[PDB]
């Protein structure tokens, strides 16, 4: 299902560069989807924040999620 | 040129088609008035039943004068069109029998030759007035602009339309369906109800007049057929069969009209295609987020080593990626149809581009 | 060549298909005459009810001779077509059972073996005469030119039409709808009315003959169903169900015929498209003038400083420019369809032009 | 920009279209409650028949306040759209007559001015409440997204759709046929049954209430018409004709819906075309083997000089090669249609290929 | 690979879909036998009415075992398809409610818990057996080859057909219309007639059994409605409304089927176009000769100076040249359509020719 | 109507040369059309036989007919 | 609405030059449209007659009308 | 009918060379068709086995069959 996860990320890849901003990565779960928890979103930022530079290359993030 | 005279004769035929229709309708109306006056009035009103009966004869003599004057305009139009100089050549043999068949049918009024029943004789002559209703398609065809323009007759002779009554039928039915199909059935209900009331009178207990047949005719026309009133006479049953046949034909006409009026044209297809295009992208984003939330939450509850509260999110993850693949494959075939609509004219322009590009 | 002999056999099959149909119809007619003569005549006419009953036997023996003579022509046609020399090879096994099933069905007349009722025996044999009506599609197919031309059989073998009875059904229904669909329902009404009058006779009070069933059958066929007369016997109800089923099927056929007969073809679309093209430009000019008049008159009543008598013309100016934009956008999409009609053949010619232009 | 204000007014019109519909439906419901309470209760309940009758007046005063507030939003929308500054210019003359015709129709309740029959006066005012059902297409059109988006009004002004009520009719009927066509006929049956029960009450023996008319209305609607109950009054017969007319129209609508829902689209045509492609090749191989077996077995029984047991295999050989030619010519025209489906887009791509190939 | 196991499970689902249908039909049959045996037999046969009533319980226990065994095969198919290893993940929450709703509906037999009437209790449980008829579309879908091939599921996943019950509906209706539409209405007539005979029994005078309802149901279905027998009970009227609704729907289905079955395909259009092409040239020659004869004979009778016997031939000359221009302009637009049919593929081949010609 | 007469002749112009044989010119009226008289056909041959060579150029024949 | 006024003038621009004759400018309101007053048409000619040469460039006339 | 026999052989000509293997020639009658007799198939191999090399050129076999 990793190809489906990557294709779901590729919807929000408006840059076509393989990286997505933490603003859009918070806004996708925050404003849309099923629901959003503030502590879970902040813990998601804490888990994905091995870099913490405002942009995440999601290709390694898919492998860390699976 | 003679094309100014040829168009000039087609306003003298339009007026002679209209005023003949007026003098036929005013004969039919006086026939109905006489048939009802002889029923509600009896033998006491023997003066007015002579006065109206001879007014009908005056009106039908004027009608027999307004048809010879029409066919003279047609034979002058034939001489002007094909370039003749003698009318004896221009007249045909079958046409001169059509003249006689037209003058006989337009001359079957009940004349003043000599309790409220018409009698076996004049009740058929009174209903033979309704055979004048061939004067209305001629007048409708002449009032329409397709015959009344030689610039239209040129494209008709390029197409061999040949001035059919059926082309203006298709024309008025494709342009104004509901006005025509609403006026026609009400006219059929009133005319056929009156003819059935003539066929079934029943002076004892008044059980045949319009208070019964105005209920019996639409119930037959729509093929309901309760059966509380039925036709009783042999002539009533012919009228109630010819009402049901026209009811089946008008239902078969209404089905085709309503079937044409439901499809989209080009321009409504475009705005439908845009309303779907702004709507599938919302779900393309929403279901993507629904994948991405559970995609992390299942890994979270897996790394937290709670295997009971992780299987539910794995179940929702499978459901969400199933829904996402459905909405993505649904989204791409819409835009395939968007690319399919602009195929032909863009290739017709690109051919003209690549033709000039070869030099 | 043998293609002169193959065509020669197909006039010996056309005649043997026609004369078998004549000798079947003259058996059905004498059956109807016998069934009515035994009802209106009783036991007094026992000579003529033997004479007609044996005339039917003579006619059906001639019919059983005009079918063996037909299938011999088909097996000679098979030997001529596929190049054989023994008839024992040319005959099939299922075909030789079709021969027996055809000769049995064409041999169920009421023979002269031995008050006005037929009896339980011969009333079924008399109605088994109507099962001869499979001889009419064979005769219609052979009289049509599609089977009777090897130049037509060549294009049929290129298309695998295989001489269907359904292709001539589609052919005669696309060419002559109203003649076929008018003759067929009247034939069904008379045939089914007579069969129902056989099923329901009622010698006491004469309540089952054609004066009742000629009214009961169209009322069932059109699905009106008043219910003043209903079928009384178990055999009458089967006939009144098979009338209603055919009525639903003929209405479903009439709907499709009337749906095809309303659309325009190419040439009527062109003259409709020209009658609209000369008509929208009149309003394109009229509404433009309706803009231009109020456009100056509002400035006039504004410069005259009468603010009360200027707002009305501003209102009409807004209405007129709204109508002008409507008629202009309505006018341009018509001419878009005018450009849309000549797309394909003009590109097919421009491709052949630009092919030669490359040299 | 003012396009934020223009969209802002179209949520103040959506709410004023919804709440006016609620305050019209709660007037119709209280009218039905009053009409049934005055029948089942008589003159003893003269307090509640004043209380409900004035509750209707309070509700219809709130409705007459929720329409002026709607047309004020439309005239502010007109001033915002076309760029005006005075409302006296923005209002039309025919529109201000539509205001009065709307306020009169929405104000025909039975007021509390002053055995179970309504009387000749207030029974028509009570049924004039149903004329409020023009508030539902307005609310449906405003709740739909086609009017409520200037990005949709842009493509509509490019197409001259002009916010028709008929476009959302075609939209909801092409998207949700069965929900609409199932809810509509049940609503018609209940509403028309109640109106017929008002028209026919018959206090003696209780022969006109909903236990009769809930059976009489669907039997008329489907055009069955048993006739065990028939309408008795002159006002009942108008309702039973307007039920049959709507029944014919809904059947004519259902025929077109079911005719659209049977054809294949592109993608179902592809999988049908593949299921036939894997299936005709099986018979293309099977019938080939059926040729090849008899092809050797006839030569075997010929060389064995048994001429009686060889003619049967020659017969089967002819039948098998006939079946093989049928299945081969049937198989190739399927793949011709497979080649026919990909014609246009492949030529559109090959044109762009050969354009670049010229350089 | 596991694609050999995935196909292996779909023959274990086909058998469990067939044998569940057999054990549901043999429960419905024994229910009908019990309901008729308790009517024709009374209280004397109290042993067989216990024996059949417990045979139904044995059969429905076997049915409740053949559904759990089916859904186990579906959850093993789900684990094999999406690659799982625990069944607790593979099962859904809404699916496990569908299991319970399926087992309750398949378990409503009249059990042997404890004059010929069933009673208010068990007459509803006996008619709840008919709710087992959802087992037939599942069995029809599994016996069809569209689900039972992963090579078909590949093209279905390329098309998002998603194994609908409606696709095989369109499939069996486009392939076999008349067999399906003939078997379905007879099955509806027998089933609905029996249910109406249950709803209306009338032990006094035997006025409700199949000799009445087998006549009442087709007359309602075809919307004739004589009205000699009408439903008497409140439960009979619901059945007679649900018969008329299905009659309107089947007529609306038959209209679309007969509308598709009348048009020509490609190959019948070609042979029609050739039969007209060999036929218009005959009249193109015949009418040319009819021009040329009178063209000389009028000059002959003019040079012979007989002006009376020349005007008739001038009249026929004008008629003949009119007929010749009609048949020539009719003849050329046929061959225009002959040129119109071969437009697209010939341009697709000429494009590939002119692409290679550029080098 | 001379153009219609020439176009009616042009149906039987299977050579495209402006001339038609007397065999076909007799067979067109003889075997088809409304009717055929033998003496009228022979008088037609006698009238058109200003040449009498088995082939007739019909372009002058149209002018002689009108 | 000045663009709509110019597009309404452009219907009667059969020359494509930006000028229209006073004959056609009188005939458009005179023979067609809603109605025509003789004194109002003559006053329209008197108002537009800053040139009076039988041809009017309507582009300045639109600005004078608005 | 020899053309129909050759076209029926040409269905199983997956090589396009005019020769078919004895394996496929046994499998065509053996696994498909109307029926298969073992002794008749072995006698067919004995009759066609003028070569017996596992491949048969069917073009001469058609002439030997007719
Ligand atoms: C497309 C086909 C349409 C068919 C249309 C034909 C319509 C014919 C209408 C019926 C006309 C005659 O119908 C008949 O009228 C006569 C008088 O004329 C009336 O008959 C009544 O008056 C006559 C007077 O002569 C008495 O002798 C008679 O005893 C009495 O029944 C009846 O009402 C009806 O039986
Ligand atoms: C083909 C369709 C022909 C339909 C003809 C209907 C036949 C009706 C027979 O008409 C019948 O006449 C006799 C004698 O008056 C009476 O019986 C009834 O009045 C009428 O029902
Ligand atoms: C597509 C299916 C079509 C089904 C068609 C079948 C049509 C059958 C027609 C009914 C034939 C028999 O119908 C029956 O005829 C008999 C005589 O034969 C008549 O019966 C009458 O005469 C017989 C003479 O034997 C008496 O004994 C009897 O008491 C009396 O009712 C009735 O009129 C009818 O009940
Ligand atoms: C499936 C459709 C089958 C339709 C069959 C109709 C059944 C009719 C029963 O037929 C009935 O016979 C009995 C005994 O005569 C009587 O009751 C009536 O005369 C008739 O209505
Ligand atoms: C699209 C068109 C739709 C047409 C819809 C029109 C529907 C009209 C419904 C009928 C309304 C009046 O219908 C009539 O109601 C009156 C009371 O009002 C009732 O009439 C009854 O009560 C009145 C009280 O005044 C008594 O005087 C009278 O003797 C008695 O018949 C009847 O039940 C019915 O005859
Ligand atoms: C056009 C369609 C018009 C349909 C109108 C139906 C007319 C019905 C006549 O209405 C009739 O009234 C009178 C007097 O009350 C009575 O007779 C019956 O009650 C009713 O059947
Ligand atoms: C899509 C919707 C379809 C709706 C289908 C529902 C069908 C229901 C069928 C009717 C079932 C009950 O119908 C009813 O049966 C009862 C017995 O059960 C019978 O009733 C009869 O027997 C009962 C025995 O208890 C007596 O008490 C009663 O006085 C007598 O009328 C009647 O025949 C019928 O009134
Ligand atoms: C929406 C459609 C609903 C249709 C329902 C039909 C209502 C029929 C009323 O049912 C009626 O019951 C009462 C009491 O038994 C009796 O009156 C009749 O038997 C029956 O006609
Ligand atoms: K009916
Ligand atoms: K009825
Ligand atoms: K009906
Ligand atoms: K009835
Ligand atoms: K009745």
């Amino acid at each position: 299902s990793e190809e489906e996860i990557r294709e779901a990320f590729r919807v929000f890849d408006k840059d076509g560069n393989g990286y997505i901003s933490a603003a859009e990565l918070r806004h996708v779960m925050t404003n849309l989807g099923e629901k959003l928890t503030d502590e879970e979103v902040d813990e998601m930022i804490r888990e994905a924040d091995i870099d913490g530079d405002g942009q995440v290359n999601y290709e390694e993030f898919v492998q860390m999620m699976t | 040129g003679a094309l100014r005279r040829r168009k000039r004769l087609l306003e003298q035929e339009k007026s002679l088609a209209g005023w003949a229709l007026v003098l036929a309708g005013t004969g039919i109306g006086l026939m109905v008035l006489h048939a009802e006056m002889l029923w509600f009035g009896g033998c006491s009103w023997a003066l007015y039943l002579f006065l109206v009966k001879c007014t009908i004869s005056i009106s039908t003599f004027l009608l027999l004068c307004l048809i010879v004057a029409f066919h003279a305009k047609e034979v002058q139009l034939f001489m002007t069109d094909n370039g003749l100089r003698d009318w004896r050549v221009a007249l045909t043999g079958r046409q001169a029998a059509q003249i006689v068949l037209e003058l006989v049918v337009c001359g079957l009024h009940p004349a003043p030759v000599r309790p409220g029943f018409l009698g076996q004789g004049e009740a058929l002559l009174s209903l033979a007035m309704l055979l004048r209703l061939y004067l209305v398609p001629r007048a409708v065809l002449l009032r329409s602009g397709v015959l009344l323009n030689a610039s239209y007759r040129s494209i008709g002779a390029l197409n061999q339309v040949r001035f059919r009554h059926w082309f203006v039928a298709k024309l008025y039915m494709n342009t104004h369906p509901g006005r025509l199909l609403l006026g026609l059935t009400l006219g059929l209900w009133l005319t056929t109800a009156w003819v059935l009331s003539v066929a079934e009178r029943q002076a004892v207990n008044a059980t045949g007049h319009l208070s019964d047949t105005l209920w019996l005719i639409p119930i037959t026309f729509l093929t309901i057929g309760y059966g509380d009133v039925v036709p009783g006479t042999m002539w009533g049953k012919i009228v109630c069969l010819c009402t049901g046949v026209m009811g089946v034909c008008c239902t078969a006409l209404l089905v085709a009209v309503v079937a044409r009026k439901l499809e989209f044209n080009k321009a409504e297809k475009h705005v439908h295609n845009f309303m779907m295009d702004i709507q599938y992208t919302k779900e393309m984003k929403e279901s993507a987020a629904r994948v991405l939330q559970e995609a992390w939450m299942f890994y979270k509850h897996t790394r937290r080593k709670e295997s009971h509260a992780a299987r539910r999110h794995q179940r929702k993850l499978l459901a969400a990626i199933n829904a996402f693949r459905q909405v993505r494959l649904k989204h791409r075939k819409l835009r395939e149809q968007v690319n399919s609509m602009v195929d032909i004219s863009k290739m017709h322009m690109i051919l003209y581009d690549l033709q000039q590009n070869l030099s």
